[PDB]
């Protein structure tokens, strides 16, 4: 829900800005910030913006994992374009990449998104499918690596945080479907939000665990009182596993293993939802208990832990259901760790 | 140092580089109201309430005598709002004073940001602030300032200064300039430079 994204509205306007402004060369654009700041977030903001979509008619997103390969890189961008990589299923890296750099020539003004580029390493290997054909192209870029942005420009965006007022309002918009929050529990709420210090993923993945906790005074507290207010501490934000951990902990055993299953894939990796439904029923998670069939009781699973937020929705297919699926690098964290525990 | 050094003529306003890139941005929706020619009326008229913030005309003087010190009357909801110095490059959007860095603010909410003293709270950018500060809503008068002398900020509730021991501004060559942050709409602020008697005694307070 694009409905449901606050307060990124300047953030989006001064990286358009910087987008439209440079010379004829291909330019690159760094956005930084820590896992969960909501960088891939603010990427698809402005990929979709009217304006970026009438300067840059080329437009293009590609998910770079730290565990991604440039062979294969090559091939997505192909299929994307021609929708035939039969012929460069055996190419070379080298004719695959001055094919692509053909594609890019016949192109004309473009833009691409690399998402979660881990080094400079593979941002200087991808760029050789690039064409420097002085068309006024951009390359938008988000990292976790400050060192990586520096490389690409001198003076990398860095992703505010929210306000404490922006918090409260992604949370109580994302804890209560376009509802309203309950005046009693407005004070905790408030305090929940503030404690999260304006990390979007921390507000939405507690707005998960509240959904599945009664909407009681005494239950809010609780959490707002468990919520210390340095949790999310400097050395390990991937240390977010306790507030992972009290959503976690709300969930019915049932999901509980269905979540960790995420752990048994790589990090970071692209699931096919109808996919993982398969897989789930065969593991045994989904238990035939009542009138449900497997497949629907698997879906509505999917769709909980979407609801709980735990899952991230990738694609929607034209059904209006999950079409590929994703869970954050740092609940995949979570997933490892807890998943080896268990 | 307790001599007041009045901007009696200051006033909200946009700057030309402000209006620039205001105007650079094609949405109208964004802006708040002013009432001129008074300019001292401010109010909030978007439909959604997201931090938007106006900057007063003249900065702060940068001499070692006397205090610069201004109060704002607070209207409407009264909620999210956020009164403090600025910097003139200071974006007016999706930013609050005390929150955007070299700034200093007293929020609403009940904290003085942009001061980094022993036992503060770190926020986002580790942003420094202090909590559990008054809250202010409709119908309060609150003043902010800085004690040119001492570099101590100022900040009054209902007339009533509070703890700012230790709240130092930096002495940098940038200009300051008098800043307020609404959120919601409906709300309205009126400010005063001088025009009307403060409310805090400056003569039987500093
Ligand atoms: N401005 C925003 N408003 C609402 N939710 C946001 C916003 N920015 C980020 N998020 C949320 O933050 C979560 C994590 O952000 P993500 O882009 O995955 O982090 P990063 O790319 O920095 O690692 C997402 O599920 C998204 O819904």
């Amino acid at each position: 829900e694009e409905d449901d994204v606050v307060g990124f509205d300047d953030e989006a306007q001064t990286v358009i800005d910087r987008l439209l402004e440079g010379s004829g060369d291909l330019e690159v654009i760094p956005v930084v910030g820590m896992p969960g700041l909501g960088k891939t977030t603010l990427a698809t903001k402005i990929f979709k913006h009217p304006k970026i979509e009438y300067e840059f008619f080329t437009r293009l997103w590609l998910y770079v994992s730290q565990s991604y390969k440039t062979r294969e890189l090559y091939l997505n961008i192909i299929s994307k374009f021609t929708g035939n990589t039969k012929h460069c299923r055996d190419m070379s890296e080298k004719d695959l990449a001055l094919k692509v750099q053909e594609i890019l020539e016949e192109g004309g003004k473009y833009l691409i998104v690399l998402d979660d580029v881990w080094s400079t390493d593979a941002w200087d290997r991808i760029k050789i499918a690039f064409p420097k054909n002085d068309k006024g192209n951009r390359v938008l870029l988000t990292t976790r690596d400050h060192r990586v942005a520096r490389y690409c420009n001198r003076s990398p965006h860095d992703l505010k945080f929210l306000t404490d007022e922006e918090s409260w309002i992604l949370l109580e918009k994302r804890a209560f479907h376009k509802a309203k929050c309950l005046p009693e529990l407005e004070t905790n709420g408030k305090s929940i939000a503030r404690k999260c210090k304006g990390l979007p993923l921390a507000i939405v993945v507690i707005a998960g665990a509240l959904i599945g906790k009664s909407k009681t005074i005494k239950e809010w507290e609780q959490v707002d009182q468990s919520v210390g207010e340095h949790f999310i501490n400097r050395d390990q934000p991937n240390s977010c596993d306790k507030l992972v951990r009290m959503s976690y902990d709300v969930l019915p055993y049932d999901w509980k293993a269905c979540f960790l299953y995420f752990g048994t894939f790589p990090r970071g990796y692209l699931i096919p939802a109808r996919k993982l439904i398969r897989l789930w029923i065969a593991e045994g998670f989904i238990q035939y208990r009542g009138d449900l069939s497997p497949e629907c009781k698997a879906e509505e699973y999917l769709n909980e832990l979407v609801n709980r937020n735990l899952v991230m929705v990738m694609q929607r297919t034209v059904d209006g259901q999950i079409k590929t699926c994703r869970v954050h690098d740092m609940l995949y964290e979570f997933c490892w760790q807890e998943a080896t525990t268990e | 140092e307790s001599t007041p050094v009045l901007t009696l003529q200051n006033r909200w306003a946009y700057s030309a580089r402000d209006e620039k890139l205001a105007w650079d941005s094609a949405a109208r929706d964004e802006k708040l109201e002013l009432t001129e020619p008074a300019g001292l009326i401010v109010q909030f008229i978007g439909e959604n309430s997201k931090h938007r913030s106006v900057r007063a005309k003249l900065p702060i003087p940068k001499g070692n005598s006397g205090i610069f010190y201004y109060e704002v009357t607070i209207s409407g909801d009264g909620d999210a709002i956020y009164i403090g110095l600025a910097t003139e490059q200071m974006p007016l959007r999706d930013t609050h004073v005390g929150y955007n860095e070299g700034t200093y603010g007293y929020g609403s909410s009940g904290k003085f940001w942009g001061h980094e003293v022993g036992g503060c709270s770190h926020w986002g950018n580790e942003r420094p602030y202090i909590d559990g500060q008054p809250k202010f809503d409709r119908n309060n008068i609150i003043g902010c300032g800085v004690n040119l002398k001492t570099r101590q900020i100022i900040y009054t509730h209902n007339g009533r200064p509070l703890e700012t021991t230790g709240l130092l501004v930096a002495e940098s060559a940038a200009e300051l300039y008098p800043c307020v942050s609404l959120f919601t709409s409906g709300n309205e602020i009126e400010a005063n430079f001088g025009t009307k008697p403060f409310k805090f005694n400056i003569a039987e307070g500093i």
